[PDB]
């Protein structure tokens, strides 16, 4: 073909944080996201079994 | 050990189950990267009765999520929580159902039944001690009412003794939204009501009235119906998730509120729920839970309690409370308007207290009943279906996928049996 | 994924397709050289434009529309405006005679010359496809190319793509405003390939978007292009749902699952809401309750017939835009509860809604005013067979003297084609009395 | 086979327009030598150009 | 041999791949095939730009 | 040094030669003065050429051809022409009289007089090779040279060389254009080495090439010089699996052996198909499908016979460029269960696929568009009876009351050859028929 | 020090072991210059059973190279890790194959037979201990079919001791790249019977399957479909060059897969194989490999594993891995999957177990499976060996290089008795 690579293997530009198949999931996520909100547990009865 | 294997059929399960395993990672400690952030070891000792621990800190959800548009899987992975779902799981054709029960269930559900139950014996043979099998999905439609109750049957005829329950999200006359909804719904309660073991029978209709009227919520949309549906789902198996005082699990409650075994057709209710307004008017007591439950207007079927008759109820309450109370306010409950329950089922109420409470929230209190006014939803889709199955109406659409209608007559003649039934076992005396 | 294939064939096909057109390239945001620039497509995904258009070797964009006629000038007019490079030139598929009102040489005499033409284009374009939702036939039933030709190429998809769903959306000739004299002949002889052919049949009338675009777009001369932006904007909301994202989401097999009740019952009367002007926008609060009651009102509808006669068999609420799905609930069980709307007896839930979370787009130069929310009303009544028995009364006042019939005889067609054409009209509007009682 | 080869985005077909046209298999008929012993195969076979 | 049979063993491990370029990932762990197109983006867009020219 | 030798005889061979080795040249870098600069080269092709042009040593790339015309009109045009100095002045060859559309002429008096020394400029281009994988013979039936004294050259060649492959691409005389009145008697007598001194026959048709450039490459008024320019692009598609690399690269014998069932039948039809103008591949894909469909559409062929009245044998794909074997698999996977297209039953599998990586080149001035994908296919299909039909009935109308036989008689060719060549024609169509059903 | 030599017979079986030779030169550390650059001392412990010590610290691969053509050789030649090979190895002629058994068997090919055994018994006279010989070859070509049928029965005429091996890429009526590939592969089924020891069946659709809707790939070309078989070759082959609690050679593979003389024909699988998306949610442990091991889509054959019973089962682990696991997942699936396992076998499963993972891998699995649902494959190609055969299409040109209508008689006969064979082992009783 050309003599010379128009785009050369080296010179790529992978993706980085989390990698995700473009077969299966067309959309992509712009992802600084919106966690969802945490209601603050009970200060007294969050975490306490009958037994402790 | 008791694991459960969470399936989703159709966008309403789809939905009602995103919201589900939000409200669960919520519970657990994950975070939406599907790390566990948690707090306590009480969210860690039991997690793997819905996740999967993978590589770090990472925990997969044992759910299937099944539709057959590929719109679904977006709407699905445009949620929080949308990440943590493994993608083999999303299994999903290239088509769509069209409302049509026939399509979801003999023509192209039948294509895709092999690589669902692929999928479930996937999450399901990875299980030490596999408890039961949940299906979320909505009657009406065409995925739910199909595919949705065609994986019921090979699910069930590949496990017998497994758990099935179904949360079932019947149609109603007043939401309306399909023309078809009669014949999706009718023919859907027939593999209903022979292949599950628990079926809980919420409607749209008071899904609304609940978000609507002692929630007020000016918009009540759909993000809130599938919290509320989300957060009974959570309450049904907080003892199986959690250490408490008493413990009944998914086959202690099939035992306890099942006389018969076609008579498994529940209505959920769900009762730490007041508006923003009427908030600081509270008392937040265990009589004001079990009032609140047993108040006729927080069902989230439209089926009255009152033109009925309670076969059982179970009721499971979750935080820090005393066992003399609960006894006290569930057998009140009976002595008051023990009209209203069976003679001869003798203190038909079975109580299951945990001991943590869903975050952020001191007590909640989730109430099951087996009432024998399901017959209301089941008459009130048999006086539609009668109607359009008399002049054949859009029964060509059904009829050009090899069905006959000698199967809407089963369908019709079927549940009319299971009405009867219904009301022999709420009429017959105690001796 | 989702893909419609439109053909629009005959003038009238043509004029809707350049105004429809150009209402999907401002809803997608292509230039009308076929680029779309910084691809967001906000209300949606990436791939929004599938439905329409096809990406191209270029990066361009190429509609998935065929424009046919038998006259060279309308597609002459599509090959020389501003939509020039937008258009693929073999998707422009012209003749040199046109058939001049004349259902016989429509169908059997020049038909057959680029019949075979216009079902290749199909074929590539159909050929192109990854998820084919199904056609959309434009035409007329004033005549000529809209009747014989349309009737020949629906016969030849018919047999090609059994399958595939093929909705139309046909001009049909007003009680009393008209501008051919063998139209009704043309109009019975088509009605074969709308019953035997046609899976749906979107039948509208100028009249009654005239009368629309006189009482509520206050412009006292309408014309045909203000008429084909008004129907342009039925097909956008009807693929709104295939394009955009919203709550209820209603493809084309579920919109004639839910909307047809038999295999011959398959032709509804459409409406949109709303329908306002500029300056009449200021003074009411468009809303769900106000759209659906202007929906349902004797004046909206596009076919000049009163729906209060008859009986309401099933419906398409499409709403598209500020629209919450209680809103929706409430609209409906007002008019429920509303008496002039009387539902057939066999059919409890006579609604199916498909909610879109788009708002329908203004065109620069237009008369409808960007609106929060609007509404497709689509609605299978027993009432057009008014509309249907003026045209038998109109086509046998003419055959009883056998005027116009030697065209049709010296161009090929029997003289029994008339006979069974109006027998089989007959029939059809007997059908509908049947099902409405 | 169940095996599937090809791509996920698939075009579409006459299967998908008409319908799947597989017809059956026709239980054998004649064997294998009478079939071979039939004139206008074995008079070709027979019959050779000068190139070959 | 508690690396064997650590109850955190899980907790403690790394996945296959982690990232498009894992120095783990070479010819004999086939984690990293060639058929992976992470360059196919920018080759499609080059093909388009260079038919356009043409 | 997988070497093929070019014949090109007559006038229609040597203005395809003209056309084809300017491709060769433009395509392996060969300027017309004879030298590789570096640029124009493949990268990466250092020897590549070797196969079409060859070595001196010190620099010159003197073609693989031997141009031969008795008349010595083209020829010197070739000698006068821009490639003045590519061609060794042996290679191309005249006579004094030209055959004058006579097979007698060409096959038995004046074409007896320089067959040997072309067989001898042949048999030093053979002996300069080292790896002769056979000859490509160009030639037209139009009459005369190319039909008698490419009857006599290649007869002498299938005599001599033996197991040499001999290609023949011959052009064809059309359903209803002519330019000549004996085309049918001079396209009769030349069956025989056709039939029996022919590995491949590949075929085409002015006609046809005349509606495909009037179709695709939208030239109202196309002309010889663009029906060789796409022969050139044929043959170059063909060739290119013995020059660059490729997946499943074809050496000759290989798509011979995967295309011809029985030794009679070895006349199949040649289709490059991504044929189009720059204007309309500004609008499409020209993605594998399409350009696996276009081979497969029954008016992209290079014969007027449309082989949806017979039944594929053995379909060649010879792809080139961006051409990944997925893609080619699910095109082929659409071609099979395409309803029009009917394979034999005695051939479960009939693809023979070939890939190579390199996409095609272009001519400036050209009028094909810069692709970078391309199909080649070679099918052997029952549909050329069609045209063996034609060719046997305009004979028959002529022979039956013997017109211009006299001119055929009094130079050599006594009366029964005519007769003959009619019965191994008639052979030839019951054997396509025969193996048709 | 078992000492393996290489054969590479035709285009496909030339690429194949291009990418062989790599993924074997990086788990033992040699560049493609020849030198060894590992740091673990146990790689250049058993590097003699693939590498000759040449002057310095090259190690060249102990493999011959066969061809007609020369365009495969220059491409493997000229490419990346290219000039590892001896250049005298590359053996080739200047003809062409054409897609012609009797081109790869008779004639042409015939001319190479002496060249190609003086070169490869100078590769095995450079071994001390030679176990037996390996050939990477495709069915339905040329020189991969005819050629390599040749060279196997001359180097089994020459050395009838030794452990032959092929990897065996046969033809699939889906793919269909050559129209005389049934001839081919017919002609040379029939060779492989009787003369091989064992024969490691590959296909390309279940290739493109495995590359499709296992590990996505968009386009994976030839390079992914070479790439998977040369990792199950060093995956077989891994118990030779390194250590483990549990070893096994080609022989024992052999032994305990083969109960009957006529049965070699085996369904290869390797599996730690996920996608991108996948390797976050993917945990690799023993349960996950043996799972992606015994799924059926993940063979290398056109197969259904569930459309016949599994004779035998072999299962090559590489890492540090508990053996009880090992043995109980390999157990499990037996119990679980009864139906599709022999009941005259008892334990139908051997273990191997290497302690060396591949580079980058911490664990790795290799399926060996001798299904009888090879028939499936040999009766399409039969079959289509017939349909064209009826009427004698295309044997012209197999007749007019010295082959009688007789060979093609007695394959079709000897391959059908094969396909009865596997159908009567398949349907026999237990007692
Ligand atoms: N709404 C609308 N209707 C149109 C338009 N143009 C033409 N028509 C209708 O078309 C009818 C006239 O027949 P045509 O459609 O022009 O006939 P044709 O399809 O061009 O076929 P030929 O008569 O052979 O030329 C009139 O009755 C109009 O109702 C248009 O731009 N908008
Ligand atoms: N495609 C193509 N065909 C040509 C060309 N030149 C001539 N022909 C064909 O050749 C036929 C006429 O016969 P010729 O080839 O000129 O005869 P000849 O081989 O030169 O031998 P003579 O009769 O002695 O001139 C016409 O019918 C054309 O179809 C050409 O440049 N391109
Ligand atoms: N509670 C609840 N109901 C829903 C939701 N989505 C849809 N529905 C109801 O389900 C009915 C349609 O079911 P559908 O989603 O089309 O089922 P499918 O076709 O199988 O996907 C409508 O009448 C809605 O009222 C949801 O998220 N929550
Ligand atoms: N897996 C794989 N298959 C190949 C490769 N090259 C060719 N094939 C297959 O091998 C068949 C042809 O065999 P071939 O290599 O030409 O044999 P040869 O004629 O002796 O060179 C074709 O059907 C291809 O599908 C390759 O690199 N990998
Ligand atoms: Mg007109
Ligand atoms: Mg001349």
């Amino acid at each position: 073909g050309t003599k010379h690579n128009p785009l050369p293997k080296g010179a790529e530009i992978h993706q980085r944080a989390p990698m995700v198949d473009e077969m299966v999931f067309k959309t992509a996520i712009k992802e600084p996201a919106r966690w969802p909100e945490r209601f603050k547990r009970v200060p007294h009865a969050g975490m306490k079994t009958t037994m402790t | 050990m008791r694991e459960i294997v969470h399936m989703q059929a159709g966008q309403c399960g789809n939905q009602i189950g995103a919201k589900f395993w939000e409200v669960i990672s919520d519970e657990h400690g994950i975070d939406p990267t599907g790390t566990y952030h948690g707090d306590s070891d009480l969210q860690l000792e039991r997690i793997n009765v819905y996740y999967n621990e993978a590589t770090g800190g990472k925990y997969v959800p044992r759910a299937v999520l099944v539709d057959l548009e590929p719109g679904t899987m977006d709407s699905v992975r445009s949620g929080p929580f949308g990440q943590i779902f493994r993608p083999d799981n999303f299994v999903f054709g290239q088509s769509g159902a069209g409302n049509n029960w026939a399509k979801g269930h003999y023509t192209e559900g039948a294509e895709l039944v092999d690589s669902v139950l692929d999928v479930v014996r996937k999450e399901a043979e990875s299980c030490d001690c596999l408890q039961g099998f949940q299906l979320t999905h909505s009657l009406g439609g065409g995925t739910g009412s199909g595919m949705g109750t065609l994986l019921i049957s090979k699910i069930r005829e590949e496990y017998p003794d497994r758990i099935m329950n179904t949360f079932s999200v019947v149609p109603s006359p007043k939401v309306s939204d399909t023309v078809v909804e009669p014949y999706n719904a009718t023919l859907s309660v027939h593999q209903l009501v022979e292949n599950t073991d628990e079926t809980y029978c919420i409607d749209n209709e008071a899904l609304y009235d609940i978000c609507f009227r002692t929630l007020k919520l000016t918009t009540p949309t759909y993000g809130d119906l599938n919290h509320l549906v989300s957060a009974t789902m959570s309450g049904v198996t907080t003892c199986l998730r959690f250490p408490g005082q008493l413990n009944a699990d998914l086959r202690k409650l099939a035992v306890n509120m099942v006389p018969f075994p076609r008579l498994h057709f529940f209505m959920p209710g769900f009762a730490p729920l007041t508006s923003r307004g009427s908030q600081q008017y509270r008392a937040l007591t265990v009589p004001e839970l079990t009032q609140q439950m047993f108040d006729a207007k927080n069902m989230m079927a439209a089926c009255d309690p009152r033109h009925g008759r309670y076969l059982t109820v179970a009721a499971i309450f979750r935080g820090r409370m005393s066992m003399k109370e609960v006894d006290e306010q569930m057998l009140n409950v009976q002595n008051k308007n023990s009209s209203y329950f069976v003679e001869w089922i003798p203190n038909n109420v079975k109580t299951a207290v945990c001991d943590i409470p869903p975050r952020g929230l001191k007590m909640s209190a989730t109430f099951i009943g087996n009432s024998t006014a399901i017959q209301e939803l089941f008459k009130r889709i048999s006086e539609q279906f009668t109607a359009m199955f008399r002049r054949k109406a859009f029964l060509h659409w059904y009829t050009g996928e090899g069905m006959d209608e000698m199967e809407f007559t089963e369908a019709e003649s079927n549940m009319n049996d299971l009405v009867s039934e219904y009301q022999q076992y709420q009429d017959a005396t105690a001796e | 994924m989702r893909e419609c294939i439109s053909i629009h064939v005959g003038q009238a096909g043509v004029q809707i397709g350049n105004a429809c057109w150009e209402l999907y390239c401002l809803e997608h945001g292509i230039q009308p050289d076929g680029q779309m620039p910084s691809d967001k497509t906000i209300g949606g995904g990436d791939d929004s434009f599938n439905t329409f258009f096809s990406e191209t070797g270029a990066g361009k964009h190429v509609p998935r529309a065929v424009f046919v006629d038998l006259e060279p000038t309308v597609v002459d007019e599509v090959r020389t405006g501003t939509y020039r490079q937008l258009f693929h030139p073999e998707q422009l598929i012209t003749g040199k005679e046109d058939a001049a009102n004349n259902y016989a040489r429509g169908h059997y005499t020049i038909g057959k010359e680029i019949v075979d033409l216009v079902l290749d284009r199909i074929r590539k374009l159909a050929d192109q496809c990854t998820g084919l939702q199904g056609f959309l036939i434009f035409h007329s039933f004033g005549g000529g190319t809209g009747s014989g030709f349309a009737s020949l190429l629906m016969e030849r998809l018919s047999v090609d793509y059994g399958k595939k769903s093929k909705l139309e959306f046909a001009i049909y000739p007003a009680p009393q405003i008209s501008t051919a004299v063998v139209e009704p002949y043309n109009t019975i002889l088509t009605t074969h390939t709308t019953l035997e052919h046609s899976d749906c049949a979107f039948m509208v009338d100028n009249e009654a978007i005239y009368d629309i675009c006189r009482r509520n777009l206050d412009i006292e001369r309408p014309t045909y292009t203000n008429l084909n932006r008004l129907i342009a904007q039925i097909v956008s909301s009807i693929t709104a749902s295939l394009r955009f994202d919203g709550a209820l989401n209603v493809d084309l097999t579920e919109f004639q699952t839910n909307l047809v009740p038999y295999p011959r019952i398959h032709f509804p009367l459409a409406t949109y809401a709303p329908v306002i002007s500029a300056e009449k926008a200021y003074h009411e609060q468009l809303s769900v309750a106000e759209i659906t009651n202007a929906c349902f009102e004797p004046a909206n509808q596009m076919v000049k017939c009163d729906p209060r006669h008859g009986k309401y068999m099933a419906c398409c609420m499409l709403y598209r835009g500020d629209v919450v799905p209680k809103d929706v609930n409430a609209a409906i069980a007002t008019i429920k509860t509303k008496r002039t709307i009387q539902f057939v007896d066999w059919c409890p839930t006579g609604f199916k809604v498909g909610i879109n979370y788009q708002p329908p787009t203004v065109v620069p130069g237009g008369d409808l005013a960007k609106v929060q929310r609007a509404v497709c009303m689509l609605s299978n009544t027993t009432a057009i067979a008014e509309a249907w028995a003026r045209l038998d009364h109109k086509f046998d006042l003419m055959y009883a003297k056998r005027a116009f019939v030697h065209w049709y005889v010296g161009e090929g067609m029997e003289e029994g084609e008339f006979s069974e054409a109006r027998e089989d009209l007959a029939a059809l509007e007997k059908d509908y009395e049947e099902v409405g009682v | 086979s169940n095996r599937d080869p090809y791509p996920f985005e698939k075009l579409e077909n006459d299967t998908s327009f008409f319908g799947t046209n597989e017809t059956q298999k026709m239980p054998y008929g004649e064997p294998t030598h009478i079939a071979q012993t039939k004139d206008p195969w074995q008079r070709l076979n027979s019959t050779c150009t000068l190139a070959s | 041999e508690w690396d064997l049979y650590d109850p955190e063993a899980k907790k403690k491990d790394k996945p296959a791949r982690v990232s498009d370029d894992d120095p783990r990932c070479g010819p004999s762990s086939i984690q990293k095939f060639d058929g992976e197109d992470l360059g196919g983006k920018e080759r499609k867009k080059l093909m388009e730009e260079q038919m356009r020219e043409w």
